[PDB]
């Protein structure tokens, strides 16, 4: 027994409506979702048994195919607490579940109004990029002795307003801002004070 | 709680021919519960190489068992069965009849 | 009811031999036990159907199990386990093959010896002047480096208030020497405030990183203080 | 050959 | 013609502290081809007929593996029993399970049983449709309630319709010499199959006898 799952990976936008696979050549007497955060539990989601049912739980639509197969999970309007690793997993003839790899959903928010920006910081400091679309990548460092993070999600939700940023340092007291994401493929509109 | 009591039918493999070699036969079966003794006796004594299949049932859920042992017939020789279960205050003596 | 696996971060030097627990009190019949690795699936170790009965799963060598009792099905990692460090996660299902529960999960990182063990320096980096008036808007950045394991949990505190407005911790940390195996970690987070918030002095943001390190039964032996479980803080307050 | 399934009664 | 793969499991509790009895035995038609004995040393699934002996170690390990599940089942089941019927612990009982399928002339399914019988009275069945209970009585209706919510008769199913046919039609093909054989009753003496139109008796030769 195999669950071949798809896509391995999905990055949609907040609002967007999204469908996973989980197929099979055989048949499965029962199937189950899972959603899995990094280093939690994974979190049951649902259980279809009858071929052809549908089942609705918060903005997730799960249909189990006819001959029983395959299942897809749709989500209408994603929001960016849909991110993560949604697992299926299927009846074992050995008393187990057979689990499919995954699919790692990310859900980028909308920024409205991109305004990409490099800042300097202080205590030791570092190096800021914020306010970059999410269509913006950041990329990893050149240097042992300089440190980059990947993209985060900020929301202030008091003033609905969300924001993307990479934070970069170095050791060196001879690094500075303006030649910190060199790796990134850095925005023009991108601002930079003396 | 639904006991039975065992039917007992001692005969052999064969049909049997004086003298020459057999098998004797004790088949107990549409019995409840499970738990019996059964032993082959030639003329009132046990006989010592008795073997018996393994226990299964019938649709009715009440079991059986062949017990048999391999023997040389010959006429005057008297064979019986001596068969206890639950369902008896006293062993049960079934006789061979050709 | 619920499925329990304590405790959430597990540490251990190779060679030792250590017991993962786990409980369940929802009359589940059959457990398991899997292990993931980072930004990976799930992988079957052991699993028990009924009480007094166990089979392997996909990755069984070098762990073992016991089925006792209904309710627990520990799992012990040996010294024959090759790759023993992984987020080790136990579940339980009524009966086999059906839906499962999911425990919490245990965090085990196994190091090459204690020495490498050590506790994050935390550090505040006040807002940028040219972001507050760019955009009216106050980040502030907090920086935990040099801990080894990688068993942190950092959090934002304004006003001795928790704060998960306007937070973004990193999803994982980031190696300080990538070339070595037990190499230390880095971890940011950021908190934006409106900058009339920063500029506030009544106003005191903290960050707070929980370690989980050596415990009490532990050797230590070196001249540096023994990095035990602990917290390291750093703070700032508002500035006009 | 038998079940690799088992359930309780 | 019609051929049939059929499992059987009888579990025996024993006065106080004495562990329980577990006996599982298998037959294609009237010829048993394996058997797992809780009285026994060996610990493990033996043959009972030549054709299986051929069958690898991989084979033998997992019918091991699989009926030490089925005994521990059983024995827990006892325990529940007992509570259902609100029974003590001097008195000895039995728990008795089949389940299997029945091919017919072309080796496709023909139908599938799977059900328990306690203290000699039907417990729980399920029906020819393959997704319905018959639940004997009220101590019985909570085995149905949880097997429903659970989902085991798609499970039993999928095994009945499809996997114990693909093995009652291996075993057909290996036991080639033995269970396709037909005979042929002397007037009824040394007949094969078992079924005819004093109840049928083994010869112990692999055949039967009858009486008018």
């Amino acid at each position: 027994q195999l669950l071949e799952q798809s896509p391995q990976f999905l990055s949609i936008q907040e609002g967007e409506n999204l469908t996973v696979y989980c197929n099979s050549s055989s048949v499965f007497s029962s199937l189950q979702w899972y959603r899995q955060e990094p280093g939690e539990g994974p979190v049951l989601l649902v259980t279809v048994v009858t071929g052809g049912e549908v089942k609705k739980l918060k903005r997730l639509t799960f249909q189990f195919g006819d001959a029983r197969k395959d299942s897809s999970l749709h989500i209408t309007a994603a929001q960016p607490g849909d991110t993560g690793l949604y697992l299926c997993a299927g009846a074992g003839s050995q008393g187990n579940l057979i689990f499919g790899k995954g699919t790692k959903l990310s859900v980028k928010p909308n920024i409205q109004n991109p305004d990409p920006a490099v800042y300097q910081l202080r205590d030791k400091s570092v190096c800021l990029f914020t306010d970059f679309d999410s269509q913006t990548n950041v990329s990893q460092s050149k240097d042992s002795d300089v440190y980059i993070t990947d993209k985060t999600v900020l929301d202030m939700r008091s003033m609905d307003f969300k924001s993307n940023s990479a934070v970069a340092w170095s050791n060196k007291s001879d690094f500075a801002c303006a030649n910190a994401f060199n790796n990134s493929i850095i925005p023009e509109d991108t601002f930079f004070p003396s | 709680m639904i006991q039975r009591t065992p039917k007992i039918q001692v005969y052999s493999r064969h049909p049997a021919e004086n003298g020459k070699s057999n098998f004797l036969n004790c088949y107990v079966s549409g019995f409840h519960p499970s738990d019996i003794e059964v032993d082959l006796l030639k003329n009132g004594e046990r006989i010592e190489k008795v073997e018996h299949s393994d226990l299964s049932f019938s649709k009715d859920w009440s079991f059986y068992l062949l017990y048999y042992t391999e023997f040389t017939p010959t006429e005057k020789d008297e064979y019986a069965c001596r068969v206890n279960h639950v369902t008896l205050s006293q062993p049960k003596i079934v006789k061979w009849d050709r | 009811g619920g499925i329990t696996q304590s405790p959430k971060y597990l540490f251990r030097k190779e060679g030792q031999n250590v017991t993962l627990s786990c409980e369940q009190n929802l009359n589940h019949d059959a457990m398991y036990w899997y292990r993931q690795d980072p930004g990976q699936g799930l992988r079957l170790i052991y699993y028990s159907q009924i009480v007094n009965d166990f089979q392997k799963g996909d990755i069984a060598e070098g762990y073992s199990v016991s089925r006792e009792k209904k309710e627990s099905f520990p799992l012990t990692v040996t010294s024959a386990q090759k790759n023993p460090t992984a987020f080790y996660l136990c579940a339980s299902s009524s009966r086999s093959s059906y839906e499962q529960y999911f425990g919490p999960g245990t965090r085990l990182t196994v190091t090459e010896d204690l020495k490498n063990v050590f506790p994050p320096e935390v550090a505040v980096f006040e807002p940028s002047e040219a972001e507050i008036s760019h955009t009216q808007k106050a980040t502030l950045v907090c920086l935990a480096t040099g801990f080894y394991p990688d068993h942190v949990e950092l959090s934002w505190w304004v006003n001795g208030k928790e704060v998960h407005s306007g937070v973004s911790t990193d999803p994982q940390p980031l190696k300080e020497q990538p070339a070595l195996n037990d190499s230390r970690y880095s971890l940011s987070s950021r908190l934006r405030v409106s900058a009339t918030f920063w500029q506030n002095p009544r106003n005191h943001f903290r960050c707070q990183v929980q370690f989980y390190g050596l415990s009490e039964n532990d050797e230590w032996t070196q001249d540096r203080a023994k990095p035990v479980t602990q917290i390291v803080s750093a703070e700032a307050w508002g500035r006009a | 050959g038998i079940l690799g399934l088992v359930f309780t009664l | 013609g019609s051929h049939s793969m059929r499992y059987f499991f009888t579990s025996v509790s024993r006065p106080g502290r004495g562990e329980p009895r577990f006996i599982a035995v298998g037959y294609v038609d009237d010829t048993q081809f394996v058997r797992f004995d809780s009285d026994a040393a060996s610990q493990r699934m033996e043959p009972r007929a030549p054709w299986i002996e051929q069958e690898g170690p991989e084979y033998w390990d997992g019918e091991t593996r699989k009926v030490k599940a089925h005994s521990q089942t059983h024995r827990v089941d006892l325990g529940t029993l007992r509570g259902y019927y609100n029974q003590s612990e001097a008195g000895s009982h039995t728990v008795q399970r089949m389940y299997g399928c029945d091919v017919g002339s072309d080796w496709r399914f023909l139908r599938g049983y799977h059900q328990y019988a306690y203290d000699g009275k039907d417990y729980i069945a399920l029906k020819e449709d393959l997704r319905s209970w018959t639940a004997a009585d009220m101590a019985a209706q909570t085995t149905k309630h949880k097997w429903e919510a659970a989902h085991v008769a798609e499970q039993l199913r999928a095994y009945l319709e499809g996997t114990c046919v693909e093995w009652l039609r291996r075993y057909l093909e290996n036991g080639k010499e033995t269970l396709q054989r037909t005979d042929a009753p002397k007037t009824a003496l040394s007949f094969y199959p078992a079924e005819i139109t004093v109840e049928t008796r083994p010869a112990g030769d692999g055949t039967f006898q009858k009486w008018a």
